[PDB]
RNA sequence: GUCUACGGCCAUACCACCCUGAACGCGCCCGAUCUCGUCUGAUCUCGGAAGCUAAGCAGGGUCGGGCCUGGUUAGUACUUGGAUGGGAGACCGCCUGGGAAUACCGGGUGCUGUAGGCUU
RNA sequence: ACGGACCAAGGAGUCUAACACGUGCGCGAGUCGGGGGCUACGAAAGCCGCCGUGGCGCAAUGAAGGUGAAGGCCGGCGGCG
RNA sequence: AGUAGCUGGUUCCCUCCAAAGUUUCCCUCAGGAUAGCUGGCGCUCUCCGCAGUUUUAUCCGGUAAAGCGAAUGAUUAGAGG
RNA sequence: UGGAAUGCGAGUGCCUAGUGGGCCACUUUUGGUAAGCAGAACUGGCGCUGCGGGAUGAACCGAACGCCGGGUUAAGGCGCC
RNA sequence: GCCGUCGCUGGCAGUCGGCAGAGCGAGAAAGAGAGUGGCGCGGACGCUACGCCGCGACGAGUAGGAGGGCCGCUGCGGUG
RNA sequence: ACAGAAACCUCCCGUGGAGCAGAAGGGCAAAAGCUCGCUUGAUCUUGAUUUUCAGUACGAAUACAGACCGUGAAAGCGGG
C-alpha cells in the first residue's frame, strides 16, 4: 500500500536550503543543483527541512 | 514552465517550490523524472531522513 | 495598411483552457448510416422476435429447473500475530477479559 | 506561489431558496435540521429540492402520478413531490393515494378527497415518517417547458430538429431558402 | 496561402513503397471485418475508389458498417479545439486489422485462464502488468581476469 | 563537469547488461578524477560511451570506490597526458607537476589549464597520469626542485592581515 | 523424396551461363473433317499420340550479378530537454536521454495450404 | 503623442415598444378584464361571469385542396394455399 | 438633437472570476456576423470516471542525417577497349 | 484479484460582455547584403504584472503580489558610493 | 499573528434540570433499548438560525462579468 | 531490292526509361496503355458520408439502397 500511503501524505513543504543552493540552473553533475544526487539527497534534506 | 513539465510537476503534486514527495521507482517514473529533471533535485532518502 | 495575415500562437493554449475532450462514449450507439437492406431485415427480425416467446420460456424455465440438478448435485511472527488478535475490538474481547480477570 | 487555477473554485449550487416567503423559509429550516441531524439521504434531497427554482421543480399531473404509483411493489406508500400536483382531466378513475406536496390544485383536492386519499403536507410527512420510510419521491417532467425546444444544435444545420424563434408561423415565415431543396438548399 | 485540393501533400503518403508496385495482393480482399473491429487506416494509392482523405491516413477507429467493397468506421479527428467522432466509408484496400487489441485479448483470455486455475489451488497469482521494476541485487563473478582498463585516446586530425 | 573543491581519485568498474547473446560481458575499469562519485560515474559513462558502443542504460556500474594514495607523505612527480579543445581545434598536451597525491596533481593540472589556457573543466580530458622518476622529467620548472641541498630565502614577505592593525603608528617591515 | 491443378507471402523465388533428370505427370509434337480464328492451324480452338527431354519445366553448380539477413561503418552523423558554457560572430564543446546511412567484410538463395499422382 | 492656469455649480447607457433567457410571486390545462359596465386622499380601491368577446396555451403537417397523432391475444365465418 | 464604421469624455467603496488580437464569410482590410477564449445562473450524480503525464504492446510518417560504384537531374578526372 | 503507473470528484444545460491592430524571446524557419525590416512554426512572456537582480530598461535571470513578526533562500553579489 | 474568499453541499433547536442526571473524537457496518425464563431547592454564555461556531486550502489583474455595501444624493408610503 | 540518318518487313533485348486530352504529382503491363466487338451507368430516384468548414452552404467526391439498363460464358464492372 505505497500508493495509498504516499497519497495519504500531504506533500512536504520544506524551507529554503540553509547555506544555499550551489547553482539552481545546472545539473548536479554540472556542479549545480538540478538532477539526481543519489546519495547526497540527505545533505540537502538536513539543510532544507 | 513548459506545459509538459507543468503537467508532470502536478501529477507529482509538486505545485510549489521546495515542495517534496516520495516516489517509487520504475520505468514509468524514471521516464518522468527525466522529463522534469531540470525542475527537481531528487535522490535516495536515508532512513534518518525519512 | 498591411495587417498580420494569420497565426496560431495562442491557439494551442485556448484549446486547453477548456480542455480537449474526447466525445461522449455511450453504449448502444445509433444505427444511422448502416445499409438499408440490412437494417430492414434487422427491423423484420425485431418485429417478429416476440413470435418465439412462448417457446423461449419453455427453454428458460427448463434450464432454470435444470439449474437445480446442476447446483444441488455439487451441494510476521507469533508475537505480533497474537497481539494483533488480542487488540481486536470484537475477536479479542475474551482474550482481553482473560487478562482483566488476570489481576485478581 | 502555487500554480492552481481558481476557475472552478466557487461551486454554484443553491445554498438556500431565493424566495422570501416565510411558510417556505420555515419548511427549509425544519428540513435543514432533519438533513443534518439524520443519516437519511431523503431529507437531504427534499432540502436540495426546496432550494430549486420554480422552473426546476415543475408540476406533476394526476395521471403521471397514477402510472408512477401503479408500478408493482410500491403499494401503501406516500407519494412525495416538491412541486405542485396539477389535475389531469383526461383520467377517469382515481385510486386512494397518500400524498405530500407543496401545492394541490383546487380541482385535484376534490378528486383525491372524493376518492378517499390523504393529502399531507411536508410537516405532516416529517411527523409521520421523519427518515422518510415508506415514501416515493417524484418530480414532474423538466423538458416539458416549450423552452427546451429551441435548445440544442442551432436550426439550419444537418439534422437539428430545433425550434426557431419566429414572430408567427405560416406559409411565408422561414420556409423558403434554408428549408427547400428547391430554393437554395435544406439541412 | 495553400490550395484546398483533396490530394494536396500526399506525394509520399499515397505513393507505393519501393519495388512494391503492380497488382495488389488478395489477402487484402479475402479477410473479414465485423462491427467492432479495431481498424487502422493506411491509404493505398493503387486503387483510387473509396480512398480515405489524407487527414485520416494513420488513424485508428472502430467499424460500424459493412458494404460490398467497403466498410464504414468511426475515427476521432482533432479539429482545432475538439475531437469529433467522424464516420468514413473507407474501401477495403485502405485498411488493416490492427494487432493492438490483439495483445489485449490474448492477455484477457490469459487472465481468465490463470484466474480459473489458481482458484482450486487456493494460491494467489499476479494478474496485473507491473512496470519494469528496479533490477534486484546480484553478484558479478570476476572469474580470473581482472577488469580491463580503459582510457581515452589522443586526438588525431584525420580530416 | 566543474572542478569543485579538491578532486577525489575514483576507481570505477562497470559492465554492459547481460543478454541472450552475451551471457556475460567483460568488465571495464576506469580511473576517474572528479569531486564525488556521482560525477565520477557520469564521467565513467562519458568515457565508456566515447570508446565502446555502450550507454548508461544498456549497462551498469559494478563498483565505484575511492582509491587513496599509496604514499601521501612522499613528494612525487606526476606527469599527465591532457586532451583538450580551444576556440579553434583540439590538442594533446603533457604536463608535469610536483605534488604528494595524484588527485592533488590533477587538481593542479585543472587549475593550470584554467589559468594558462582558459580551458573550462569540461573541455579537458585526462588520458594518463603516471608517477615519473626524478631523472625522467622534462619541464625545467619541475627539474629545478631535484636538488638534495636546496636552499633559498623568502625575499619579499608581503604583510598579510593588513586590517587587524588597520590603523597603526609604525610602518610595516618586509625583511625577515 | 518428387510432380500436376488452384493458390498464400510475392527475388532466399529474380537474371546469365553450364551439368543431370528414373517413374507418373507436365510438355514438346502430329494433323485441320468437325467448333473457332487468322496473310498464314504461327497464335487460338478442335481431333489426336508416331516421335523426343532437345527446349520449357525440376534439381544442382558459379571465389556469379541481384535479392535477403548480420557485423564494421558508429555511440559516428543526427537528435529531445538544459546552462549568466565558450566564440565577435560563423559555429563549437558539455549535462540529460534517444540514435542513423554508405563504402568495406560475412552468412543464406524460396518456405507453405488443399486436392490428386509417381516414387508400387 | 494629444487635453489640462486655478476654484465653484451643472455634466453623459435614459424612457416606450418588441423579443429571448434567467429569476420571484398567484392561479394552473387553463390563464388574464388590460376594453366596457356597476357601486379630500379617490384619476384610488372593490365588484361583473349570460361582460372571457378575444389573446396566449391546449395539434401538427401540406404551397394548397385538405388530412390530423399504441395495440395485442382469442375464438367463429369466407378466401388464398 | 440630420447621419458618422471616425475623434474626445463617460461620476462612490470593497470582494471574487478573468480574456482577445485567432478561424470562416462580407464592395470586408480603422467595421461587422460567426467559432473561440470569459463571466453569470444553474442542474444531475459521487461524497465509477478523467488527464497538455509516463509505461507496455501496436500502427502511421520521408524531415535531420545519408546516398550518387542506387533511379532522375547536375557534375571533375584519368585508365582500359 | 475492477486486469499498467501517478495524480485528481466529475458530467451536463441555458444566458452572456469584452475581443477579432498585437509585439518580444529560445529553437526551427521564408524574402532581403542586412535592419530595433517584412513573413511563418513550437513553447514562454510583455500587453493585463508588481517585486529582487541586470547602473538605467515593456520583453533578459530569479520569482509572480491580502496586511504583518522572526528565520532561510533564488538570480545576483561582498574596496567606497 | 490578523483580514477576507473558497471548500467541508461541516457542527449547534440538547438551554432535553428534584417530572433532573448533564455524554457522543472514537481506528473497525450497527442499542450507554425494553420487558421474558434458569440535609441544603442549586447549576456561566448561547440561538437577530438571513444566527452562531469549528476546521483546512487559498488571496495579481486591463477589457469584461458577477456579488456585497450599517457607502452616499433627492423625493413617496409606513414607522421611530 | 531500290531504301539513304529517316519509309516497309523480320528476330532479339527491353520494369515502363512510352502512353494514359491539359499543369505537376501519384498510380497503371495478359492494364488504367494500343487495336477491335457490342453499347449509352454521361439514365430515373431516396436518404447517409467526406473534402473547405462554423463543422453553414455551393462545387466536387465516397459508400450504399430502390428502379430500369449496357456489357461479358460468367464472377463481375458501370449511374461519366
Ligand atoms: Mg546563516
Ligand atoms: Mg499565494
Ligand atoms: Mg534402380
Ligand atoms: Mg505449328
Ligand atoms: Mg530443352
Ligand atoms: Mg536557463
Ligand atoms: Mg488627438
Ligand atoms: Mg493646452
Ligand atoms: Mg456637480
Ligand atoms: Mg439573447
Ligand atoms: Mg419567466
Ligand atoms: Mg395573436
Ligand atoms: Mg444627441
Ligand atoms: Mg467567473
Ligand atoms: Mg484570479
Ligand atoms: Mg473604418
Ligand atoms: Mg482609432
Ligand atoms: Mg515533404
Ligand atoms: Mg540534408
Ligand atoms: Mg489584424
Ligand atoms: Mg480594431
Ligand atoms: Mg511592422
Ligand atoms: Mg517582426
Ligand atoms: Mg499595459
Ligand atoms: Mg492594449
Ligand atoms: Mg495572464
Ligand atoms: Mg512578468
Ligand atoms: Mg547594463
Ligand atoms: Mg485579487
Ligand atoms: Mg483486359
Ligand atoms: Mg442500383
Amino acid at each position: 500500500h505505497f500508493k495509498e500511503a504516499n497519497n495519504f501524505l500531504w506533500p512536504f513543504k520544506l524551507s529554503s536550503p540553509r547555506g544555499g543552493m550551489k547553482k539552481k540552473t545546472t545539473h548536479f553533475v554540472e556542479g549545480g543543483d538540478a538532477g539526481n544526487r543519489e546519495d547526497q539527497i540527505n545533505r540537502l534534506i538536513r539543510r532544507m527541512n | 514552465v513548459s506545459p509538459k513539465v507543468r503537467k508532470v510537476l502536478q501529477l507529482l503534486r509538486l505545485r510549489q517550490i521546495f515542495n517534496g514527495t516520495f516516489v517509487k521507482l520504475n520505468k514509468a517514473s524514471i521516464n518522468m523524472l527525466r522529463i522534469v529533471e531540470p525542475y527537481i533535485a531528487w535522490g535516495y532518502p536515508n532512513l534518518k531522513s525519512v | 495598411a498591411k495587417s498580420k495575415n494569420h497565426t496560431t500562437h495562442n491557439q494551442s493554449r485556448k484549446w486547453h483552457r477548456n480542455g480537449i475532450k474526447k466525445p461522449r462514449s455511450q453504449r448502444y450507439e445509433s444505427l444511422k448510416g448502416v445499409d438499408p437492406k440490412f437494417l430492414r431485415n434487422m427491423r423484420f427480425a425485431k418485429k417478429h422476435n416476440k413470435k418465439g416467446l412462448k417457446k423461449m420460456q419453455a427453454n428458460n424455465a427448463k434450464a432454470m429447473a435444470a439449474r437445480a440438478e446442476a447446483i444441488k448435485a455439487l451441494v510476521v511472527s507469533r508475537k505480533l500475530h497474537r497481539l494483533a488478535y488480542i487488540a481486536h475490538p470484537k475477536l479479542g474481547r475474551r482474550a482481553r477479559a482473560r487478562i482483566a480477570r488476570g489481576l485478581r | 506561489g502555487v500554480d492552481i487555477r481558481h476557475n472552478k473554485d466557487r461551486k454554484v449550487r443553491r445554498k438556500e431558496p431565493k424566495s422570501q416567503d416565510i411558510y417556505l423559509r420555515l419548511l427549509v429550516k425544519l428540513y435543514r435540521f432533519l438533513a443534518r441531524r439524520t443519516n437519511s439521504t431523503f431529507n437531504q434531497v427534499v432540502l436540495k429540492r426546496l432550494f430549486m427554482s420554480r422552473t426546476n421543480r415543475p408540476p406533476l399531473s394526476l395521471s403521471r402520478m397514477i402510472r408512477k404509483m401503479k408500478l408493482p411493489g410500491r403499494e401503501n406508500k406516500t407519494a412525495v413531490v416538491v412541486g405542485t400536483v396539477t389535475d389531469d382531466v383526461r383520467v377517469q378513475e382515481v385510486p386512494k393515494l397518500k400524498v405530500c406536496a407543496l401545492r394541490v390544485t383546487s380541482r385535484a383536492r376534490s378528486r383525491i378527497l372524493k376518492a378517499g386519499g390523504k393529502i399531507l403536507t411536508f410537516d405532516q410527512l416529517a411527523l409521520d415518517s421523519p427518515k422518510g420510510r415508506g415514501t416515493v419521491l417524484l418530480s414532474g417532467p423538466r423538458k416539458g417547458r416549450e423552452v427546451y425546444r429551441h435548445f440544442g444544435k442551432a436550426p439550419g444545420t444537418p439534422h437539428s430538429h430545433t425550434k426557431p424563434y419566429v414572430r408567427s408561423k405560416g406559409r411565408k415565415f422561414e420556409r423558403a431558402r434554408g428549408r427547400r431543396a428547391s430554393r437554395g438548399y435544406k439541412n | 496561402t495553400n490550395t484546398k485540393g483533396k490530394r494536396r501533400g500526399t506525394r509520399y503518403m499515397f505513393s507505393r513503397p519501393f519495388r512494391k508496385h503492380g497488382v495488389v495482393p488478395l489477402a487484402t480482399y479475402m479477410r473479414i471485418y465485423k462491427k467492432g473491429d479495431i481498424v487502422d487506416i493506411k491509404g493505398m494509392g493503387t486503387v483510387q475508389k473509396g480512398m480515405p482523405h489524407k487527414c485520416y491516413h494513420g488513424k485508428t477507429g472502430r467499424v460500424y458498417n459493412v458494404t460490398q467493397h467497403a466498410v464504414g468506421i468511426v475515427v476521432n479527428k482533432q479539429v482545432k479545439g475538439k475531437i469529433l467522432a467522424k464516420r468514413i466509408n473507407v474501401r477495403i484496400e485502405h485498411i488493416k486489422h490492427s494487432k493492438s487489441r490483439d495483445s489485449f485479448l490474448k492477455r484477457v483470455k490469459e487472465n481468465d485462464q490463470k484466474k480459473k486455475e489458481a482458484k482450486e489451488k487456493g494460491t494467489w497469482v499476479q494478474l496485473k502488468r507491473q512496470p519494469a521494476p528496479p533490477r534486484e541485487a546480484h553478484f558479478v563473478r570476476t572469474n580470473g581476469k581482472e577488469p580491463e582498463l580503459l582510457e581515452p585516446i589522443p586526438y588525431e586530425f584525420m580530416a | 563537469m566543474k572542478a569543485s573543491g579538491t578532486l577525489r581519485e575514483y576507481k570505477v568498474v562497470g559492465r554492459c547488461l547481460p543478454t541472450p547473446k552475451c551471457r556475460t560481458p567483460p568488465l571495464y575499469r576506469m580511473r576517474i578524477f572528479a569531486p564525488n562519485h556521482v560525477v565520477a560515474k557520469s564521467r565513467f559513462w562519458y568515457f565508456v560511451s566515447q570508446l565502446k558502443k555502450m550507454k548508461k542504460s544498456s549497462g551498469e556500474i559494478v563498483y565505484c570506490g575511492q582509491v587513496f594514495e599509496k604514499s601521501p607523505l612522499r613528494v612525487k612527480n606526476f606527469g599527465i597526458w591532457l586532451r583538450y579543445d580551444s576556440r579553434s581545434g583540439t590538442h594533446n598536451m603533457y604536463r608535469e607537476y610536483r605534488d604528494l597525491t595524484t588527485a592533488g596533481a590533477v587538481t593542479q593540472c585543472y587549475r593550470d589549464m584554467g589559468a594558462r589556457h582558459r580551458a573550462r573543466a569540461h573541455s579537458i580530458q585526462i588520458m594518463k597520469v603516471e608517477e615519473i622518476a626524478a631523472s625522467k622529467c622534462r619541464r625545467p620548472a619541475v627539474k629545478q626542485f631535484h636538488d638534495s641541498k636546496i636552499k633559498f630565502p623568502l625575499p619579499h614577505r608581503v604583510l598579510r592581515r593588513q586590517h587587524k592593525p588597520r590603523f597603526t603608528t609604525k610602518r610595516p617591515n618586509t625583511f625577515f
